[PDB]
């Protein structure tokens, strides 16, 4: 519940290492002593796991993580490990998957369990009449919500007293592959020789449960017993391992367990046991797979005249909505960023536009109606809004793409005299066009007086003036209203506007005018035209190139060098090997120059013996006197 | 014509934690693109409707400094439906919500002001006891 | 002509990579970064046979 631990410290995170665990039998499939190998999530050789235990002031409870999938290890003397809370979030909005044996059953519930804020199972009375009572069954507040509830046959649970040894050894692999958390156990007791958990150990599956849920979380039920504020906790370890896509290859005997089990990326001795498919190595120089310069990063170079957006949208001659003056955009840097910073707008909406890849999609012709009308009639110019402007003089169509941006110059435009000479539309006689300017400068005849240019009897005159005072409320302000409309995917796009670093003499990942090239950039010597951009090599390649933005030869070496080489003797001579890079410089990483590479882990000799393992060039290797593998010039015979 | 309907209202006292929500209606969605413009303007007892919680098509947040730190706007494109998990309302948080609706982009500085929503939803009201 | 012979089948077997095969296009990042995965699937899978 909230009874806090009084033997909880903080003991530090001792990082013991699996030194041969993590083997298990893939499914019920048998062969009879073969060579098989597999890739899937395992427990690696040699691996980190983290040290937990209990004693009489250390006693703590991790939340760990269930990303992947977890390896249990569990030396337990007298039960200190009681069940397992497989939780996702630890919440008991979703279902967290207990399983918890009071050596009765093995319970499993898929329900709404809430976590409680210290939960904790154990035993006590054992001095008279003990029969391995439990301590408290409160690790749960809510108990809802339940998918399946499972009692299998319940394990050996050891109230058997065997103290001393580690015999109560177990080993517990748990996963996830599509809705299956499947128990991969095998309780091995232990052959005392020191101390010490270590062995070729074969695991097989237990139960299946086909849930369909993921978790992501879990804690152990603990178990508190004295050789936790009243009976404390006595001395019991345990290990916790992880899984990762590592390689094995596994060995059967004749009658079903597994013989030997190799993983691969532990040294490249295990890695040539990979590829031969075999435990025992026999003399001789082998390969084993191919080596792979690494690209180191990427270099980007972004283009650079401007459109007149310093001189259109800071104009002081303007339009007006009766006849606008549509401006042409055809081919300039739509410098978009310099559009972005203007927080002195109005009314900034772009419909159909791409905002995010302002400056990245550019478009192909760009047509800006820029004119400045009165304040209030802003919000007709919508596809989806009509009225004054957008069905009499100024149609937006249906299929408009573009922004309406709006700012305001009340300062300047508007006059005690008043800018009456930008006319505007006030009636309608025929159905309006889109993207048309309608001039007719015509008398609005709405009867059967022809006007033909007077006014009076009959005689509508609808172009109005612009009444902007100095004193204007909100609807009367005049806005410098632009809508930037354009033309999408129609034709090449013309209208068109943050570089990196430069990065000579490494393998980096470039991107220079459209191509993304990778290799080691170097500078070249060749006569480059200033249109002359991309050399060409014998094989039709990429060879030489320059950046768009700064004029600059430079050279392309690729990474990516050689493969690589095994020098092994006879497995049943020795187990220490050399390693061969295929035709490297001394890069990467005793360390050798030879033609037929970088040569690691060797010696080199001062004489010259007969070759047995020849590596290239004339030079062979061999195992000889401390007994090392030396590296020398093959003697060409008896000099008689 | 494009309409909105919110809900997510609830009567709790000074410090609640709700989620507003705006489903999405109406008939017109004028553009090529399902993301829009739109923003919670609340309209409380004795002050104006004001933009609170505010979100453009980009995903570029509106908000307000003096209920700035609890609330969390975020409009599910997916389904075209706005949201506010309204967290710890203090009492000027009583109002009329109303989630406005906007077929274009507006800056972070446009979306507060509602000069620009010609598409308004019915509104929906939390009642903040103090 | 072994010296020659040896060179002409390396700068065939370098030239063939620069057929298209029923491609959109020779090169592998054109196909794998611009069109549908699961149609780069299939031209992949023309590329390699
Ligand atoms: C385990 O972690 C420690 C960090 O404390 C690190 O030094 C060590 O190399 C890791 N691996 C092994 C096998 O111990
Ligand atoms: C899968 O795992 C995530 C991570 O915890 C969890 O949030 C989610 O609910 C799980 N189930 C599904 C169906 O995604
Ligand atoms: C054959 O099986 C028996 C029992 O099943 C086992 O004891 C024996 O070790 C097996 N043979 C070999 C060579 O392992
Ligand atoms: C590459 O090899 C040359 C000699 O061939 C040597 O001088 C140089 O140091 C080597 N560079 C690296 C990075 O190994
Ligand atoms: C071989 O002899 C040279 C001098 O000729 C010496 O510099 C070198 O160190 C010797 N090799 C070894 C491995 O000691």
């Amino acid at each position: 519940q909230c009874v806090n631990l009084t033997t909880r410290t903080q003991l530090p995170p001792a990082y013991t290492n699996s030194f041969t665990r993590g083997v298990y039998y893939p499914d019920k499939v048998f062969r009879s002593s073969v060579l098989h190998s597999t890739q899937d999530l395992f427990l690696p050789f040699f691996s980190n796991v983290t040290w937990f235990h209990a004693i009489h002031k250390r006693f703590d409870n991790p939340v760990l993580p269930f990303n992947d999938g977890v390896y249990f290890a569990s030396t337990e003397k007298s039960n200190i490990i009681r069940g397992w809370i497989f939780g996702t979030t630890l919440d008991s909005k979703t279902q967290s998957l207990l399983i918890v044996n009071n050596a009765t059953n093995v319970v499993i519930k898929v329900c709404e369990f809430q976590f409680c804020n210290d939960p904790f199972l154990g035993v006590y009375y054992h001095k008279n009449n003990k029969s391995w009572m439990e301590s408290e069954f409160r690790v749960y507040s809510s108990a809802n919500n339940c998918t399946f509830e499972y009692v299998s046959q319940p394990f050996l649970m050891d109230l058997e007293g065997k103290q001393g040894n580690f015999k109560n050894l177990r080993e517990f692999v748990f996963k996830n592959i599509d809705g299956y958390f499947k128990i991969y156990s095998k309780h091995t007791p232990i052959n005392l020789v020191r101390d010490l958990p270590q062995g070729f150990s074969a695991l097989e599956p237990l139960v299946d449960l086909p849930i369909g849920i993921n978790i992501t979380r879990f804690q152990t039920l603990l178990a508190l017993h004295r050789s936790s504020s009243g009976w404390t906790a006595g001395a019991a370890a345990y290990y916790v391992g992880y899984l990762q896509p590592r390689t094995f290859l596994l060995k059967y005997n004749e009658n079903g367990t597994i013989t030997d089990a190799v993983d691969c990326a532990l040294d490249p001795l295990s890695e040539t046991k990979c590829t031969l498919k075999s435990f025992t190595v026999e003399k001789g120089i082998y390969q084993t797979s191919n080596f792979r310069v690494q690209p180191t990063e990427s270099i980007v170079r972004f283009p650079n005249n401007l459109c007149p957006f310093g001189e259109v949208f800071n104009a002081t001659r303007f339009a007006s909505v009766y006849a606008w003056n549509r401006k042409r955009i055809s081919n300039c840097v739509a410098d978009y960023s310099v559009l972005y910073n203007s927080a002195s707008f109005s009314t900034f909406k772009c419909y159909g536009v791409s905002p995010t890849k302002l400056n990245d999609l550019c478009f192909t012709n760009v047509y800006a109606d820029s004119f400045v009308i009165r304040g209030d009639e802003v919000r007709q110019i919508a596809p989806g809004q009509t009225g004054k402007i957008a069905d009499y003089n100024y149609k937006l169509p249906d299929d408009f793409t573009g922004c309406v941006i709006a700012w305001n110059s009340n300062n300047l435009d508007s006059k005690v005299g008043g800018n009456y000479n930008y006319l505007y539309r006030l009636f309608r006689k025929s159905n309006l066009k889109p993207f048309e300017r309608d001039i007719s400068t015509e008398i609005y005849q709405a009867g059967s007086t022809p006007c033909n240019g007077v006014e009076g009897f009959n005689c509508y005159f609808p172009l109005q003036s612009y009444g902007f005072q100095p004193t204007n409320g909100v609807g009367y302000q005049p806005y410098r209203v632009v809508v930037l409309s354009f033309e999408l995917l129609h034709a090449p796009a013309t209208v068109c506007g943050k570089s990196t670093n430069l990065v000579k003499n490494k393998c980096v990942n470039f991107n220079f005018n459209g191509l993304t090239g990778t290799g080691v950039l170097t500078e070249s010597n060749k006569k480059f035209l200033p249109f002359q951009q991309f050399g060409r090599d014998i094989a039709d390649t990429t060879d030489a190139v320059r950046d768009p933005q700064t004029l600059e030869i430079l050279d392309i070496t690729p990474c990516s060098f050689g493969g690589v080489s095994v020098i092994t003797p006879g497995t049943n001579t020795s187990n220490q090997v050399a390693v061969l890079y295929q035709d490297v410089n001394c890069t990467e990483v005793n360390v050798f120059q030879t033609r037929a590479g970088c040569l690691i882990g060797a010696e080199h000799v001062n004489n010259s013996y007969e070759c047995d393992i020849p590596i290239g060039a004339g030079i062979c290797a061999s195992y000889q006197t401390s007994q090392s593998i030396i590296a020398y010039t093959m003697s060409l015979g008896a000099e008689n | 014509q494009l309409q909105l309907v919110e809900s997510g209202g609830g009567s709790v006292q000074s410090g609640g934690s709700l989620r507003l929500s705006c489903a999405a209606s109406g008939y017109t969605y004028k553009t090529y693109y399902e993301t829009y413009s739109m923003g919670w303007f609340r309209q409380a007892p004795g002050k104006e409707r004001e933009g609170v919680a505010a979100i453009n098509s980009d995903g570029e947040t509106s908000y307000a400094d003096s209920v700035k730190g609890r609330f969390t706007i975020s409009q599910d494109n997916a389904k075209k439906t706005l949201y506010l998990q309204m967290n710890s309302l203090k009492p000027e948080d009583m109002g009329m919500y109303y989630c406005a609706a906007d077929p274009a982009w507006q800056p972070a500085f446009l979306l507060l002001r509602s000069s620009g929503y010609n598409y308004w939803g019915q509104g929906t009201q939390v009642t903040v006891s103090s | 002509d072994v010296v020659n012979q040896n060179a002409q089948a390396l700068n065939t077997l370098v030239k063939q990579l620069s057929s298209n095969f029923g491609a959109i296009s020779s090169v592998l990042n054109d196909i794998l970064s611009r069109l549908d995965p699961p149609e780069a699937e299939v031209q992949i899978d023309r590329l390699i046979t």
